């Protein structure tokens, strides 16, 4: 999981 | 003829319309923006999904901010007379009101203004859908255990996340929002009105996803997409 | 029993819930805010409309920003266990993200935060509707001739106008948005899902209203409301 | 007609  | 109703957009033009997909994965080093692993999964899913809805899909990869503006301007100058609708999907980094080109930010309003009712006359009165997977800020959701028309009319912004918040993307599976959107379109586009499809997307994202991170700050977080509708009619992807 | 579906909010609790109407007409001289002629028409229309939907309506007039915050805090601390939903209507001056008390502005986020899924536990999982007649800026539309859940889930913001824009109020008839909202609720609340009702409101405002002003800057202008949905289910005001 |  990564944030944009 | 008999009694006629006009509660839904006319979607039986010769063409459903364009689906422009802007897929920004790799950013110029000087921006300091990370590569968006998983976004190709999103772009491929979207291509297939909108293909099955009979959209003319155009996929674009790794556009600069100048290229995005030029693309949007050029598309808005096409003759959309025979097209029912217009769809643009933006996959990138972002902030509130902002989408990233590979070399820096573009105002979302600059992009969408090309398609205003007074500026793209062959789309006046037709639904203009902007689907946006990008952050809208840096807040994290901790969750809880359970006769003229306006020039801004007939736009819909399907945002991946609430105003002010990060948006989540899985490097293997794609983004939570685009994953869910494609699944709900696949299952319900021949039977539900679009706002009701997007509501199922809201529920899916809200209930079936939670972040996993070795960093406690970013761990166990939640997301709710936000539907921003300025549509004036119901939208069904099927007709007749 | 047989197959069960859960696509719509449970709306058959003993009570539909509260409808809090904050009607700010007269503002402290030092703010420089004009009196909002016509807003009493809105407030009365809303009272009747939500009465017929079986909401417990509480009308409040001319509240300071401190009084608004205290009211919201106190309401959020009530036991809503037997209530299906929550509705708050704000009628006032505003800017983007901001609603005016009689003596100055309050952040909308401050008001709505009281009802977050983690902060109002008896409304967790229930729809929380904020209906807002207020400006969101100063743009004018010239028109064109034709298992956890997110703490931000289950909110809906029914904004009278597009982001960045003025919102229009007639001093005799009431505001374009509240006029139209009440009319569409009256006609369709026993037959349409709420997003589809609000879409009819969008069309009504967009097509049936245009400003008249002796001031050319403010004349012949248009408005489109904006639905901001973070709901996770369909919402019908009727049940069974 | 007036603005809010
Ligand atoms: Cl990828
Ligand atoms: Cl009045």
């Amino acid at each position: 999981d990564e944030v944009d | 003829s008999g009694i006629s109703l006009d509660n839904s957009y006319k979607m039986d033009y010769p063409e459903m319309g364009l689906c422009i997909i802007i897929n920004n994965k790799n950013f110029h080093k000087s921006t300091g923006a990370t590569s968006r692993s998983g976004t190709d999964v999103d772009a491929a899913n979207l291509r297939e999904t909108f293909r099955n809805l009979k959209y003319e899909v155009r996929n674009k990869n790794d556009l600069t901010r100048e290229e995005i503006v030029e693309l949007m301007r050029d598309v808005s100058k096409e003759d959309h007379s025979k097209r029912s609708s217009f769809v643009c999907v933006l996959l990138s980094h972002g902030e509130e009101g902002i989408i990233f080109g590979t070399n820096g930010p573009v105002d979302l309003k600059k992009i969408t203004n090309f398609f205003r009712g007074d500026r793209c006359r062959s789309l006046t009165g037709k639904p203009k859908l902007f689907i946006i997977q990008a952050c809208r800020g840096t807040e994290l959701d901790c969750g809880i255990e359970t006769h003229k028309i306006p020039v801004e009319a007939d736009f819909l912004y399907a945002y991946s996340t609430a105003p002010g918040y990060y948006s989540w993307r899985n490097s293997k599976d794609g983004s939570w929002f685009i994953q869910s959107l494609c699944a709900m379109l696949k299952q319900y586009a021949d039977k539900l009105e679009f706002m009701h499809i997007l509501t199922r997307v809201n529920r899916k994202v809200a209930t079936e996803f939670e972040s996993f991170s070795f960093d406690a700050t970013f761990h166990a977080k939640k997301q709710i997409p936000c539907i921003h509708s300025m549509l004036t009619k119901e939208l069904y992807f099927y007709h007749h």
